[PDB]
Order: C-alpha cells, then structure tokens, then sequence
C-alpha cells in the first residue's frame, strides 16, 4: 500500500543529485510539502 | 525488522555526548590574542593564550541592522537548542521498552533528529559569518561539532525505517 507513492529514502537521495546539476531526474513530488523543498533547492 | 529494534538506538547517545564537548571547550580556533598579541586558542565565551608568559591564563570576550545577529552570537543559543533537540529525541526511543505498540511512541522522535540537524546549520554558518569579523585554522571542536551532525543525520532516517513497517501492518 506504501507504493501508493514512492519517493523513498534513495529516491528522495538522488532527486537531490540530478537537482543540484540542472539534470533533473526521472521522477518530481506531486504533493504540496515535496514539491515545496525543490521549489527552494 | 529485528536486530534494528535495538541497534538503530545507538548512535543518537554518541552524538549527544559529543555534542556537549563544543560548547565548553576552548578550542574552536587557532590565533594570535590578548589575555592582558601572542597566540590563543579560542573558546565561545573566552579565550586563552599560549605559547608565552601568559601560558594558561584567559579572559572573557563580550560585544556588548545586524544587531540581532550580533545577539544570537553573543548568547551562541543554537547549540543548546539542539543539544535539548537530540536529548527529547533520546527520551522519545528511551521509552520503547514499554508502552510499545502505540507508534506515536517511534513517529515521534524523528522531528527532534530533523531539528537539531537543521539547528545545527544555522548555528555553524553565524558562528563562521560573525568569528570571521590569514593562516587561520579551524580547532578541533568544529570537527566534533560536525561528525556529532553526521551522525544525528543517521537516526532520523532510523526512525522511520523502524516506523513505517508495523504501520504497514495496519494499512496494507
């Protein structure tokens, strides 16, 4: 029922990688307070 | 699931008890000063000198717009705040050998391991901001400060990977 979403530990890691370069990465939070903290980054 | 029950409580009391060595220790940072030009060896509130007459003695330091951040450096409060922080996040796990179950119990402590983190940044980037006001070097309870750091960032993710399974349990 957790794969409802999925923005796990390592997800939530390497979102940050390709975020910190302009690559972005395969997958973006569709919730309020996940897309917020990449609206900052 | 298992082993983790216990281990995953360990590191927290490591970083709590280093973090405490900070802020008394008189080695932040490595310069020349006054206890009356001579080199000293830095504290938060003092500094002493060495390597001359003075070997051993100290005096106080004290400053008293940016006036407020010359306030949060004169009272340095971020390091008691998350050291109180990590301190309730060990009094939430240091319950889980009764009241089990309740998973409020586990949820609980992962705000204080985000926090004092969180805390901990702001309190380094003041401090270095302010203090740089060269051959200067950084004294070993910077270090301290930041494996204590290091290592508190474990837990917090700890904490939910101990949660989230028995929440599971009750949801799919």
């Amino acid at each position: 029922s957790e794969s409802t979403n999925e923005f796990g530990i390592f997800n939530s890691l390497w979102f940050s990688l390709g975020a910190f370069m302009q690559q972005g990465c395969d997958i973006s939070p569709r919730s309020l307070s996940g897309r917020i903290v990449g609206g900052v980054w | 699931r298992g082993v983790q029950m216990l281990l995953t409580t360990v590191g927290a009391f490591a970083a709590f008890s280093l973090m405490t060595i900070a802020v008394g220790t008189d080695y932040w940072l490595y310069s020349r000063g006054v206890c009356k030009e001579v080199m000293t060896h830095s504290g938060l509130w003092r500094t002493c000198c060495l390597e001359g007459n003075f070997k051993g003695l100290c005096k106080q330091i004290d400053h008293f717009a940016e006036y407020f951040l010359r306030a949060v450096r004169a009272s340095s409060i971020f390091p008691i705040l998350s050291v109180i922080l990590l301190f309730m996040g060990g009094l939430c796990i240091a319950a889980s050998e009764f009241y089990k179950t309740r998973h409020n119990i586990i949820l609980s402590a992962g705000i204080f391991f985000v926090s004092a983190g969180l805390s901990n940044i702001i309190g380094i980037i003041v401090y270095i901001s302010a203090n740089a006001g060269n051959s200067y070097s950084y004294g070993w309870s910077f270090y301290f400060g930041a494996l204590s750091f290091i290592i508190a960032e474990m837990v917090g993710v700890l904490a939910v990977h101990m949660f989230i399974d028995r929440h599971k349990q009750l949801t799919g």
